[PDB]
């Protein structure tokens, strides 16, 4: 058995927000063919952080996508070996962050490796003054390009004050070892906070996540 | 509630190795039915696999004989199919059905689970 219809995963996280550097150790647990999971995250080393959460939480699972029978897994298919994927975050008022993931099986949980670096959100911005609420739902476009599986998200965070704050974000995945990719179409994602302590250094969260043909 | 019929016990899986399919179901004497079993892979129609008739005998698709085991428990409301010796010709959605008519043709049967995905690879 490579993947149950049930499975835990392990995250650890290292980064470094606008200079401000820190650990993130994380226990998780889903359904990868419902397209369910959830996440508890601690911060280890460097908190409380100066800076929102939300910037981070999206770091935290593609594994756990549900496809339809059509669309080929590719992501499940890596396994037992796994994947790595790496990210850019574009933000309107010009922060920037750049991640870096591997994602492997080891006796039968998944482990999860992440390196974050973000750059440049201006001193009196929401990221670093603390003022967003949470991710809408998003749509990732997907597609193969180059051998791998690429994904564009118009990503868009809830601030406080009632507006609105925006990203352009792009992935690329690969597997490790050669399997088969999937033609065009899209991820519908919903991610939330259901839980934090006061400083948020733990946070608990929920994420829903469906394929779907253009 | 209405008649449901729910699959489970599938996933991913390496070839030569092994999964146990279930079929929980809820709203009718589970006992009077014969529960088949179908599959379908991507591109290709669906096909019979498998089947236990309320009496307890089985009957399976010949690519299928001496790998695939069909079974019940009726205390449980269950049916299960025990899929051994797994190849990569095996991967498919497989759906559990019943109905109280005794045929391997999917037209008779009355109701349908929602179907669970096998995925079987080859090591590398």
């Amino acid at each position: 058995a490579i993947i149950k219809e049930f499975m835990r995963f392990k995250v650890h996280m290292e980064g470094s927000v606008n200079g401000h550097e820190f650990e993130i150790e994380g226990e998780g647990e889903g359904r990868p063919y419902e397209g369910t999971q959830t996440a508890k995250l601690k911060v280890t080393k460097g908190g409380p952080l100066p800076f929102a959460w939300d910037i981070l939480s999206p770091q935290f699972s593609k594994a756990y996508v549900k496809h339809p029978a059509d669309i080929p897994d590719y992501l499940k298919l890596s396994f037992p070996e796994g994947f790595k994927w790496e990210r850019v975050m574009n933000f309107e008022d010009g922060g920037v962050v750049t991640v870096t993931q591997d994602s492997s099986l080891q006796d039968g949980e998944f482990i999860y490796k992440v390196k974050l670096r973000g750059t440049n959100f201006p001193s009196d911005g929401p990221v670093m003054q603390k003022k967003t609420m949470g991710w809408e739902a998003s749509s990732e476009r997907m597609y193969p390009e180059d051998g791998a599986l690429k994904g564009e998200i118009k990503q868009r965070l809830k601030l406080k004050d009632g507006g609105h704050y925006d990203a352009e974000v792009k992935t690329t995945y690969k597997a490790k070892k050669p399997v088969q990719l999937p033609g065009a179409y899209n991820v519908n994602i919903k991610l939330d906070i259901t839980s934090h302590n006061e400083d948020y250094t733990i946070v608990e969260q929920y994420e829903r996540a469906e394929g779907r043909h253009s | 509630a209405q008649v449901q019929l729910v699959e489970s016990g599938g996933g991913l899986v390496q070839a030569g190795g092994s999964l146990r399919l279930s079929c929980a179901v809820s709203g009718r004497p589970f006992s009077e039915y014969n529960l088949g079993w179908f599959r379908q892979a991507p591109g290709k129609e669906r096909e019979f696999v498998a089947r236990i008739r309320s009496s307890g005998t089985t009957v399976y698709t010949d690519s299928v004989k001496g790998r695939f085991s069909a079974s019940r428990d009726n205390a449980k409301n269950m049916g299960y199919l025990q899929l051994n010796s797994l190849e990569p010709e095996d991967t498919a959605v497989y759906y559990c059905a019943m109905s109280r008519v005794d045929t391997d043709s999917p037209a008779f049967y009355d109701y349908w689970g929602q179907g669970t995905q096998v995925t079987v690879s080859t090591p590398r």
